[PDB]
């Protein structure tokens, strides 16, 4: 009847904040490349700026008992409290862990909290204990519970810091608890069909076109527009998209029809919106709002509702099909569908109008995981390589 | 015994003085040099 959190499960770590007078909703985060210490990525403004959970994924692999890891240290199961876990960043593949070299900032012993390639040691190793008066040590881990983590290596609490001027999770003996709720389950998904977070292809007509924006002239202006295109686009990265739902907490579970989502372009690390002018145009996530860049799939062109879905806790309905599926985009608010302007590689312009033409079908391909991994990297390498030729500009 | 001690100070480090507690603590070399100026004050010395 009620869920137990169990290893191989994907979790994203959640934390709450009072400051200033307001209740904030935050979550642990870390890219992978480049900087291995953790950020925390704002929830609660989820209808203003989406939140990247892409990087706040996390993967619990392991639940030893302290006297097996002892012991394994002098060297498909349910959690239980007073184990020690092992966390592992979804993204990069690498290990939550205390870093033991410290920003010496405010705080006389602490220490920061980061990624970790290796496995070996006690540093990578968290010990979860129970908070709540009800839940005593032993008892059966919940799915909506609140966790005080103690490390293995330092016997420091993960805590936010709050009196930095910037919010810093850090390992020290000030103790915060710690919500985790459950973002997918990947044994109970079914294979072929579309899942939460996932990077796919749209594809439109035998020709194949790929809803993509242009190549790499370097200009971002003209980056921002998107269009039909075809060829070998449909093997590049540009043509790259990630599904992100509105909803924070499962937001792995199957993608049904008529269900709110948000279009991500991988590359540019920017979102699919409609403008005032009814013109397509990529937008910056600090201004991404939920109203502009909401985005539906439904299953028929008729314009006639199926009113609105009762949203569950688990993967659900398989209702969405990879490749023999066919779906029709439509704005949530405006209610438009967005269809090819045919006014003529091919370049066809993408259009938003409320007929449409009567091929507007989008089927979807599965990206693979090296390919996502490797346009994850080029948008965050680009974004530095800019950050650094401004600077040396400046 | 000293283990638990040692746990139990750093669990608590409102245990070390305000000097050791971290909450932007001078430090033991200060605070015994500030212990010092008291010492040769005769106001924060006695009760007066």
């Amino acid at each position: 009847e009620i869920q137990f959190l169990r290893t191989d499960d994907e979790v994203v770590l959640q934390c709450t904040a009072t400051i200033h007078k307001e209740q904030q909703k935050l979550c642990l985060a870390a890219e992978g490349f480049g900087n291995r210490l953790c950020f925390l990525e704002s929830t609660s403004n989820s209808k203003n700026v989406p939140p990247d959970l892409s990087i706040c994924t996390f993967v619990l692999e392991q639940s030893l008992s302290v006297r097996a890891l002892q012991e394994m240290l002098a060297n498909h199961r349910t959690l239980l409290y007073g184990h020690a876990i092992l966390l592992r960043h979804s993204y990069s593949g690498m290990y939550l862990c205390c870093l033991s070299t410290s920003r010496s900032s405010t705080d006389k012993l602490a220490f920061d909290v980061g990624l970790q390639e290796d496995t070996t040691g006690e540093a990578c190793w968290w010990t979860i204990h129970p908070a709540s008066k009800q839940r005593s040590e032993g008892e059966k881990v919940r799915v909506g519970d609140d966790l005080i983590l103690v490390s293995v290596s330092s016997e420091r609490y993960l805590h936010l810091s709050y009196g930095n001027g910037s919010l810093h999770v850090d390992a020290a003996f000030q103790q915060t608890l710690w919500s985790v709720a459950p973002i997918s389950s990947g044994s109970e998904a079914a294979q072929g069909y579309l899942i939460g977070g996932d990077v796919l292809r749209l594809l439109h007509g035998h020709m194949d076109e790929c809803l993509t924006v242009p190549s790499g002239e370097h200009g971002e202006e003209q980056r921002r527009t998107v269009h039909y295109e075809g060829g070998a686009v449909s093997v590049h990265a540009r043509s790259l998209w990630r599904l992100e739902t509105l909803r924070v907490a499962w937001s792995g579970s199957h993608i049904r029809w008529g269900q709110p989502f948000r279009l991500r372009h991988v590359t540019t690390g920017k979102y699919l919106s409609l403008m005032e002018d009814k013109n397509l145009l990529l937008m910056d996530k600090e201004k991404a709002d939920v109203k502009s860049t909401a985005f539906t799939f439904r299953s028929s062109k008729e314009k006639l509702d199926v009113g609105v879905r009762k949203e569950v806790d688990g993967m659900g309905t398989s209702e969405i099909k990879y490749g023999d599926s066919v779906c029709y985009i439509q704005h949530v608010d405006t209610g438009l569908w967005l269809t090819y302007q045919s006014v003529d590689s091919i370049q066809r312009k993408a259009i938003m109008h409320h007929e449409g033409h009567m091929d507007d079908g989008i089927s979807l391909s599965r990206s693979q995981h090296e390919e996502s991994r490797t346009a994850r990297v080029i948008w965050s390498t680009v974004f530095l390589f800019n950050r650094f030729i401004r600077g040396l500009d400046a | 015994n000293a283990n638990v001690v040692v746990r139990l100070l750093i669990r608590r480090p409102e245990c070390f003085g305000p000097a050791l507690r971290g909450e932007g603590g001078n430090g033991l070399l200060a605070a015994m040099e500030e212990a010092i100026k008291i010492a040769e004050d005769p106001s924060r010395d006695g009760p007066s």
